[PDB]
RNA sequence: GUUUAUUAAAAACACAGCACUGUGCAAACACGAAAGUGGACGUAUACGGUGUGACGCCUGCCCGGUGCCGGAAGGUUAAU
RNA sequence: UUGAGCCUUGAUGUGUAGGAUAGGUGGGAGGCUUUGAAGUGUGGACGCCAGUCUGCAUGGAGCCGACCUUGAAAUACCACCCUUUAAUGUUUGAUGUUCUAACGUUGACCCGUAAUCCGGGUUGCGGACAGUGUCUGGUGGGUAGUUUGACUGGGGCGGUC
């Protein structure tokens, strides 16, 4: 399911708003990419389904600290 | 990012800089094999301890592996008990655990390959000279005096 | 730029026109100039005149390279077949070997048929 | 530099031939390029001028005492009209027109000074100090500077030459000074 | 055809290329066909290099 | 052959045959927010779309308009 | 590498009376060249092949000005430049060349595992493209929601408001 598993990040309605004002029901999915990450570690690389906003969370944090936070609402990677 | 590097690292790098680095290359490439981490601040102060020891500390130890040789041209003179054949021409001949252990063995404390008796290294008596080594650029001379006793 | 002085003037002499090339030996080509590039049009330019000043046209224009001698290839009929190859000679070139590349298939494509003229 | 380098007049006979060309703006939209009438500089410069006038037989014994050298007498408007190499300069204004004798067929005179109280009263200057840099083709601009006898002391027509910055049309930038002449060239910003 | 001529002049002197091709084979080749009309062209160029 | 089960069985649909056009295969194209699947365990002598409709003799002129294909120097032109 | 700015630098002008292939104003009655010149002789070169510039060079030592005409006068020299152009750079793209490490793999293989899924691993092929998110111009009867007036000797047409 197209959720990002850094921050939560899932899909969400809003409209298309028209020139003319008409609304249409429709989405905005969060900008998903599945990537690789060498934990140093654990001598292993774990993929994690990341918004990009996930990674760059990743990075300032750093993937020991992300990943710890999975670990602690029992995300499984 | 910013990062601060770990290894010399080609053409931006140096061994220990902070640099700054597009994302593509930091993660990817740099600090997956260790060649620099991200600057957390934590750890640019990691590294602010690691601008005080070992430089300005082992360094002033250096010029203590140099001024060993401040006692080798305050004495600057051994005397080896080698005698003389047939015209005070050494009838010993003295190399370098001769000249390290006869430098050594007093208040002279070097180690045994730390002195360069070019070959004369050696065959005659009376006296001579050498290069002590303790330094790579901070050597020193002496004068060596085979004693015929 | 370059500089070569041994070349080739290639002639492209045919009935409507002549055009002339002069290329270094590696037929690689130098400056060209043509018969009816230079004024005349029409039967103007079918002639061995028009292919004179041609090749003035052409040496000033590849005495870019300082071109002291060159071969001279003659391809087609047709005037300033040959009178080409005189203002060349004037115009101040060494002029070393005279070949006749005209083609020659050994029967093969049928010509053109009509000239009910 | 930060202004100019009076001292980049640093082999003619002297640097007076130094010229006032600084830039001005395109015509985009209705924008004209305009000398005012003798432009002086709160430099006096030591111009000794030879002024030309339109003035009478009244005035010719002080209209030419006053930075000037003659004055074109009323019998001389048409006297001296018969030649080509034979025939500031003034024209006092208001209802007074000048195409009777100053019109025909390619020279530029028309500023002076206009005084039917005094021909040359204790303060009326400005006028034997410089003359006019008009339209050219692309800008204006043209004219001269200080000499071989002024230092920054001549750099004063850099605040009050270039300060004759004019109202502009639209879509424009109009500024880029520069002067000297007869030995090389330059200058700096604005 | 080809000609490297050689030491101390100028002109031309290329009588080869009447030789052989040029307007030889060239008018020939040319323009039509022919096909049959040849054989009654060389056929006529018999009766005349007959006297 | 098919078709309006229940007022129309036909000259209507289909049809073999023909033409145009798409598709290099993770095909086009189709069902699918997606995974997955048909196409196909096929591969241009194949697969889709479209029109015409055995066969015989044939299938002319028009590219301005509307579609479509190619193109590009200019002009005009979006977030930014 | 190449398109566009921006900044220095160097190119060139055959309207008529005429010493002559006069760009426009402006300084402007001497600068210049032995810091080695005119004019012959070629080199690159622009081009309406009309003629120009120049590095190299043979060279070897003065030319000019209102001059009277021309609507406007000096290759006397100097400027900020337009005609259009040409070259290094600075900037911004874009287009192109490589790499592998992100990412794709609907090649091969190893294990989980007697498994045509999936995961991990190895390897091969691609590779910062492709693809996806957000934003954005175009297209879009494929879908959708609707509009498409009234008078009228019935309505419609015509006409009328
Ligand atoms: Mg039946
Ligand atoms: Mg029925
Ligand atoms: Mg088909
Ligand atoms: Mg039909
Ligand atoms: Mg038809
Ligand atoms: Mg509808
Ligand atoms: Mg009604």
């Amino acid at each position: 399911s197209r959720v990002c598993q850094v921050t939560g990040k899932r899909p969400v309605t809003g409209n298309n708003r028209s020139h003319a004002l008409n609304a249409t029901k429709r989405r905005f999915l969060p900008n998903l990419h599945s990537h690789r990450f060498w934990v140093e570690s654990e001598k292993r690389f774990v993929t994690l389904r990341v918004s990009a906003k996930g990674m760059r969370v990743i990075d300032k944090k750093g993937i020991d600290t992300v990943l710890a936070e999975l670990r602690a609402r029992g995300e499984k990677y | 990012m910013q990062v601060i590097l770990l290894d010399k690292v080609a053409n931006l790098g140096s061994l220990g800089d902070q640099v700054n680095v597009k994302a593509g290359y930091a993660r990817n490439f740099l600090v997956p094999q260790g060649k620099a981490v991200p600057a957390t601040k934590k750890n640019i102060e990691f590294f602010e301890a690691r601008r005080a020891e070992l430089e300005a500390k082992l360094a002033e130890v250096l010029a203590a592996a140099n001024a060993r040789a401040e006692k080798i041209n305050a004495l600057e003179t051994v005397t080896i008990a080698s005698k003389a054949g047939d015209e005070g021409k050494l009838f010993g001949s003295i190399g370098t655990r001769d000249i390290a252990d006869a430098v050594t063995a007093a208040g002279v404390e070097v180690a045994k390959s730390e002195v360069r008796l070019p070959n004369g290294v050696l065959r005659t008596t009376g006296e001579h000279e050498v290069s002590f080594q303790v330094h790579s650029e901070v050597f020193a001379k002496v004068i060596v005096n085979v004693v015929a006793e | 730029r370059k500089q070569v002085s041994d070349g080739v003037a290639h002639i492209h002499a045919s009935f409507n026109n002549t055009i002339v090339t002069i290329t270094d030996r590696q037929g690689n080509a130098l400056g060209w100039a043509t018969a009816g590039g230079s004024g005349f049009r029409g039967s103007r330019k079918s002639t061995p005149f028009a292919a004179q000043v041609a090749a003035e046209r052409c040496a000033d224009a590849v005495k870019e390279y300082g071109i002291k001698n060159l071969e001279v290839m003659v391809k087609g009929p047709g005037p300033g077949r040959e009178s080409t190859i005189r203002a060349l000679n004037a115009a101040g070139f060494r002029i070393t070997n005279i070949t006749d590349v005209t083609p020659i298939p050994h029967n093969g494509c049928r010509p053109p048929k009509k000239r009910r003229v | 530099k930060v202004y100019t380098i009076d001292e980049a007049a640093r082999t003619a006979k002297f640097d007076e031939t130094v010229e006032v060309h600084a830039k001005l703006g395109i015509d985009p939209r209705r924008s004209d390029q305009n000398v005012r009438g003798t432009v002086s500089l709160p430099h006096g410069l030591g111009k000794q001028v030879r002024v030309l006038a339109i003035a009478k037989g009244e005035k010719i014994k002080e209209a030419e005492e006053a930075g000037a050298d003659y004055v074109g007498g009323e019998e001389i408007i048409q006297k001296i009209l018969d030649g080509w190499m034979d025939f500031v300069m003034g024209a006092v204004g208001s209802k007074l027109g000048r195409i009777l004798g100053p019109r025909g067929l390619n020279p530029k005179a028309g500023t002076v000074g206009f005084n039917i109280g005094e021909i040359i009263r204790e303060i009326k200057a400005g006028r034997i100090e410089f003359r006019n840099d008009k339209t050219g083709a692309i800008h204006a601009p043209v004219g001269k500077a200080s000499f071989p006898p002024e230092k920054l002391a001549d750099n004063i027509r850099a605040f009050i030459r270039a300060l004759e910055a004019h109202k502009p049309e639209g879509a424009k930038g109009t500024f880029l000074r520069s002067v000297y002449v007869t030995t090389t060239m330059g200058p700096s910003v604005r | 055809i080809k000609v490297r001529e050689n030491e101390p002049f100028d002109v031309a002197l290329r009588r080869f290329k009447r030789s052989c091709e040029k307007a030889g084979v060239l008018a020939e080749v040319r323009r039509r066909e022919f096909y049959e009309k040849p054989t009654t062209e060389r056929k006529r160029a018999k009766a005349s290099a007959v006297k």
